């Protein structure tokens, strides 16, 4: 609806609830799967 | 992912990190050491293009890494940031290298004072 | 070698999270890695202390952290919340309660005496 | 990833000594790593078995 321009944002802001006698420990977990792709070869050419 | 901030108090069981955290009394919000680091370093159809990221934006990535680490160690890089007191963070780190964790807890002041001079 | 034929501790080398395992797939002129990772979830906050005093001696955990649920203190492992009672088989002794900053009073239970009535 | 977001056991990858922790700093067109290490001192000799 219009090419708008803006100053990109670096990400959601978040404060860690730090104190001198507080800790946070997980009580559950998930198993994640992610992909990574890597090239290994090109076509062999001859002139 | 997120831009972390340190708490106002800025007193982590002694350890004094003021030389690596941003200086609030500056337009650039660089650290004292970053200010030194940047103080040491058109033609006939030629042009220089600007970077996509300004150096203010890079400083914001660095302060987020510093605030994440000092408050949650390495947990925020694998999931949610989990707070733990910093003195306890240092004790786990000695354990990872094969030193028994009482070496820090009984000598906390010595290690913090020696660190502060070494930095 | 390091992601498929073994388990790596290198951060972000074998995916995001804690590396468990990886499976290769063939792609044209390339390789695809399926990275299986461990991600913690649903944290709660607790009060903690580095050591516990009992009989005038400082007790430190063998592995884990001391936590408090509001009224009682427990030992937990660091990666999953699973509390157990603080005993003499869970902890070790080193030094006195005069050098540790933030040490707290609690009871460390000895299994020997209630066996001997 | 390996020096700042975690603790490494790789020798000499994160400074000289036993790696404890590292702090990044921004430099123009580059990065500076402040490496914190554990160095033993003042050895004595003993007999062992
Ligand atoms: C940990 O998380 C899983 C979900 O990711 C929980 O399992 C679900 O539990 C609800 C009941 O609370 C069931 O209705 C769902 O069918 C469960 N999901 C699966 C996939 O089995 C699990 O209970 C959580 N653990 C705790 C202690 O809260
Ligand atoms: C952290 O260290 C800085 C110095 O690197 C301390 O700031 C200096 O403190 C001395 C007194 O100890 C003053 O004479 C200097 O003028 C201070 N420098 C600046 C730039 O203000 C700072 O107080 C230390 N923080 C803590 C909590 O001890
Ligand atoms: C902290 O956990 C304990 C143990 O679950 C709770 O204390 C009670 O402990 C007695 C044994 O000494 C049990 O018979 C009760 O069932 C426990 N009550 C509950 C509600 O679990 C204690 O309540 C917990 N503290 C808080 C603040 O939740
Ligand atoms: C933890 O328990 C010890 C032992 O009971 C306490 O040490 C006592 O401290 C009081 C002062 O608070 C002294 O009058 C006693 O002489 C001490 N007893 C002994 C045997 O030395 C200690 O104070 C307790 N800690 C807290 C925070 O209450
Ligand atoms: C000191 C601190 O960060 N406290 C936060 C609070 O600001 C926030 O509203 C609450 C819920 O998200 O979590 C906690
Ligand atoms: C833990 O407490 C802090 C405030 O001290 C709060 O910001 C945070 O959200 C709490 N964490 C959980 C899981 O409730
Ligand atoms: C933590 O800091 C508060 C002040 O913010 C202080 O009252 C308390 O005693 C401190 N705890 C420890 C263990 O030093
Ligand atoms: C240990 O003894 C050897 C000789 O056997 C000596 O050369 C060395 O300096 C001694 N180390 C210390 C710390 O005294």
């Amino acid at each position: 609806q219009s090419i708008i321009a803006y100053t990109m944002s670096l990400g959601a802001e978040n404060s860690v609830a730090y104190s001198n006698n507080s800790i946070a420990i997980p009580t559950n977990f998930t198993i994640s799967v992610t992909t990574e792709i890597l090239p290994v070869s090109m076509t062999k050419t001859s002139v | 992912k997120q831009i972390y901030k340190t708490p106002p108090i800025k007193y982590f069981g002694g350890f004094n990190f003021s030389q690596i955290l941003p200086d609030p009394s500056k337009p650039s919000k660089r650290s004292p050491i970053e200010d030194l680091l940047f103080n040491k370093v058109k033609f006939n159809g030629l042009t220089v293009l600007p970077p996509l990221l300004t150096d203010e934006m890079i400083a914001q990535y660095t302060s987020a890494l510093l605030a994440g680490t000092i408050t949650s160690g390495w947990t925020f890089g694998a999931g949610p940031a989990l707070q733990i007191p910093f003195p306890m963070q240092m004790a786990y780190r000695f354990n990872g290298i094969g030193v028994t964790q009482n070496v820090l807890y009984e000598n906390q002041k010595l290690i913090a004072n020696q660190f502060n001079s070494a930095i | 070698s390091e992601c498929v034929l073994g388990q790596s501790k290198r951060v972000d080398f074998c995916g995001k999270g804690y590396h468990l395992m990886s499976f290769p797939q063939s792609a044209p002129h390339g390789v695809v890695f399926l990275h299986v990772t461990y991600v913690p979830a649903q944290e709660k906050n607790f009060t903690t202390a580095p050591a516990i005093c009992h009989d005038g001696k400082a007790h430190f955990p063998r592995e884990g952290v001391f936590v408090s649920n509001g009224t009682h203190w427990f030992v937990t492992q660091r990666n999953f919340y699973e509390p157990q009672i603080i005993t003499t088989d869970n902890t070790f002794v080193s030094g006195n309660c005069d050098v540790v900053i933030g040490i707290v009073n609690n009871t460390v239970y000895d299994p020997l005496q209630p066996e001997l009535d």
